[PDB]
């Protein structure tokens, strides 16, 4: 959920070749093909029901949802460490959710706000200004800066051209094939 | 409220019509059929048609209503449109065998809904004139029905009369289809030059004296309409948009080309 | 003019006929498969011209399934007592989708032309053809189809057909050309709605106003077609090296089972030589489905130049008419 619903939510709009096929869709397809759910009562939706949210980042309603009624049913008690792995969860879901309208939620946004994202999610600043600053080159995004003024000019277009290298994520399919061709022909 | 106002068909009507008209089983001057259709309670939107069997003269009738009801039958499978409303004669309207087939579909008996077309050699009269018939009491004679008009409506599927439009090119000069959207440009040229040629004579009409009277605020007010939609009022940031959009679309049909050339050397490696 | 091979005929779609597609035009069955009846005419001057024609209508909400014979039967005798024989001179559909030939109805059409050689299918699609050329195109299973039956078999009887090398699309014949006099009571109502009753005429070029306003005419197509390149173009690419991994590539190392014995014993067999050249599946080509495959490759030429025509003389248009 850490490593899959946040490292391959970038490449998921139109790029597909770097899908890791060993995750949570062993179960997702599952508890998905589903007409009915609400207020998950399993392990595995009460592990999604917070997941699904952590889409629509929700800090509040994903961080609700790891700790409603597993301090009974062993999240907080049996990992032989009374509250901290709470603090451990809580701060991989307070940061791993700034790490979400970054890489989904981008489109309109040129000019944003990085004093205020530390308001909004209370993360430490320095703890955002890495993250923030990891954004850019860790995942090559397409967002310029001046950071002695904090802050991330977008300049991204790349909505209606992405469509066109969507037709690339098959006119490579095409063209990528005629590479492979002629290996077998001699 | 009276039920006999409107009739709004569309050309299919008069397809069943015409091709049932011009083979006929040399049912010379009279083919007839009974219309089925829809009604909104004041106006009757109608779909489809079809001629039956008949020998209509003086004073023989026949509308086989066992093979009404076999059309019918085939008719609701095909489509679940339409109901049967009344029968559809070619020329003309109130006659003697008009009521003996009354009678017959008061065998049937929904609304009698009748739609004569007028063959002759005319164009002020219409080539349909759709009646109902009203009073319509009756417990006496054949049946005492009085024929109030309902109007020729066009009113479905806008693509279809579009169809229709190309149809009515046809009846000009068939206009076959293979550049389409190539000689609809054509067909828009020819149109802007009529606006070109409605708007000159609107303006030197007033420019003598008296002229464009039913233009100022009219074609005026759908000229400056024109404007609304193009051009864009005058950006060059927008010429800059749909030139740029050029450079996407050409690229985009550009690779289309690139997959067509592919289209040989991938199945055409095939042939060796 | 449309004349075919030792039989077969151009057809001539009279304004009604048409007319008689669009009553049934997409309603009831948006992505069904939409048989839109069988096309009955006659042998006429060179061109089959069109008599009537309704739509076999399958089991229509959800799916398609083939009626009872005895409406089509019963129908056309239907027809028999005012009008024309059951002269079927092929089958029509829409079938919300322009630049196709179906596979299922390929198969089927060709056993239609197969009992009598002079038939045509007409595939007329609305402006979901993407406005966007030739909306009415009367294909046929062509004559080299004809000639090497039956039919187009996959794994045998496909290349067997292919080496004197079947034409796939050939006489997509011409449509509606002439004043057939079916019209001149179309043009007794054109010039009634020309005149003073100009409402409804006016209506549908008003109509055509909102097909570019809020619909995806490119978009959503290319997005589609695309999807269809994706899916079949690769897939294609796919039995290209697979047809390899056996021809060739499986063959290369059957031949070295062969030689590396010295090719069997003097006094004995050749039990292992014999035993060995297990032919694969695939021994010549697997040319039944690269058979669609190339019609279907051309499917999407076709709907290429579909994207071409659209984004051509829109923006031919845009800078031609805004510069104002």
């Amino acid at each position: 959920y850490l490593v899959s619903a946040m490292l391959l939510e970038i490449p998921y709009m139109a790029a597909h070749e770097s899908d890791a096929r060993r995750r949570m869709i062993s179960k997702q397809f599952h508890h998905q093909l589903r007409v009915g759910e609400r207020q998950p009562l399993l392990g595995p939706p009460e592990s999604m029901r917070e997941h699904v949210v952590a889409a629509s980042k929700a800090m509040k309603m994903g961080d609700w949802k790891t700790c409603h009624s597993f301090i009974i049913n062993e999240k907080m008690n049996g990992k032989v460490w009374d509250l901290f792995p709470e603090a451990d969860k809580v701060r991989t879901m307070l940061v791993r959710k700034i790490q979400e309208e970054s890489l989904r939620t981008y489109l309109f946004t040129y000019s944003s706000v990085y004093d205020s994202i530390s308001m909004e999610t209370l993360s430490d600043m320095f703890e955002l200004d890495l993250p923030t600053v990891h954004s850019i080159i860790s995942k090559m995004i397409i967002n310029e800066e001046l950071m002695a003024s904090l802050d991330q000019p977008t300049q991204t277009v790349v909505m209606h051209r992405t469509e066109p290298t969507a037709q690339q994520n098959l006119a490579l399919q095409l063209a990528e094939k005629l590479g492979s061709l002629v290996e077998n022909n001699e | 409220f009276p039920g006999g106002r409107v009739v709004r068909l569309h050309p299919v009507i008069l397809a069943s019509i015409v091709d049932s008209y011009e083979r006929r089983n040399e049912g010379a001057a009279r083919v007839i059929g009974t219309l089925l259709g829809t009604v909104d309670k004041h106006s009757v939107e109608v779909t489809n048609c079809f001629s039956v069997p008949h020998n209509e003269s003086e004073d023989e009738v026949a509308v086989d209503m066992e093979f009404a009801k076999n059309m019918y039958e085939l008719h609701k499978k095909v489509s679940p449109n339409e109901l049967i409303l009344g029968w559809y004669a070619t020329g003309h309207d109130i006659t003697e065998h008009s009521v003996l087939i009354h009678e017959y579909y008061s065998r049937e008996a929904p609304n009698p809904i009748h739609l004569t077309v007028d063959t002759s050699l005319q164009n002020g009269r219409m080539s349909i004139k759709a009646y109902v018939s009203t009073s319509m009491g009756v417990p006496g004679r054949t049946m005492g029905v009085m024929f109030t008009p309902l109007t020729v409506k066009y009113a479905y599927y806008d693509t279809e009369r579009i169809g229709v439009d190309l149809i009515m090119k046809t009846c000009f000069s068939p206009n076959r289809v293979i550049g389409l959207s190539s000689d609809l440009q054509q067909v828009g040229g020819a149109s802007a030059r009529i606006q070109d040629a409605l708007s000159t004579v609107l303006q030197y009409a007033e420019d003598v004296l008296s002229g464009k009277v039913s233009a100022d605020n009219t074609v005026g007010r759908f000229l400056m309409s024109l404007v609304n939609q193009v051009p864009k009022i005058v950006p060059d940031d927008f010429e800059t948009m749909l030139n740029s959009n050029i450079n996407d679309l050409l690229m985009v049909t550009y690779l289309a080309n690139l997959t067509q050339s592919q289209i040989a050397l991938n199945e055409k490696l095939v042939n060796l | 003019g449309g004349s075919g091979d030792s039989a077969v005929k151009q057809v001539q779609i009279d304004g009604l006929v048409v007319l008689k597609i669009i009553k049934h035009y997409q309603e009831e069955g948006q992505g069904t498969e939409v048989v839109q009846g069988v096309l009955l005419g006659l042998v006429v001057e060179d061109r089959l011209e069109i008599t009537n024609c309704f739509p076999f209508p399958q089991h229509t909400e959800d799916d398609a399934d083939f009626d009872e014979v005895q409406y089509q039967m019963e129908m056309m005798r239907s027809l028999r007592h005012v009008n024309i024989d059951h002269l079927h001179v092929g089958w029509y559909q829409s079938t919300y989708y322009g630049s196709f030939v179906t596979r299922a109805l390929l198969d089927s059409q060709f056993s239609y032309q197969h009992a009598i050689e002079e038939s045509v299918v007409l595939i007329y699609d609305p402006i979901k053809t993407a406005q966007g050329s030739l909306s009415l195109k009367a294909y046929r299973l062509t004559p080299k189809l004809m000639e090497v039956c039956k039919e187009k078999d996959f794994s045998p009887e496909a290349l067997k057909k292919a080496n004197i090398t079947f034409e796939h699309m050939f006489e997509e014949v011409p449509i509606v050309i002439k004043n057939s006099h079916l019209i001149n009571v179309l043009m007794w109502e054109l010039e009634k709605k020309s005149a003073v009753a100009d409402k409804h005429e006016l209506l549908s070029l008003a109509s055509s106003n909102h097909l570019g306003k809020n619909l995806q005419l490119l978009m959503d197509r290319v997005d589609e077609m695309s999807q269809d390149i994706v899916k079949y173009n690769t897939y294609m690419r796919n039995t290209s090296k697979q047809q390899q991994q056996k021809h060739q590539y499986q063959q290369r190392r059957q031949q070295e089972n062969m030689q590396r014995q010295s090719r069997g014993e003097p006094p004995l067999p050749e039990e292992d030589l014999s035993k060995l050249f297990k032919p694969p599946q695939p021994p010549a080509r697997m040319d039944s489905l690269l058979i669609a495959g190339q019609i279907n490759t051309y499917c999407q030429n076709i709907k290429e130049f579909t994207a071409q025509n659209l984004g051509k003389l829109f923006m031919a248009q845009a800078l031609q008419e805004y510069n104002n």
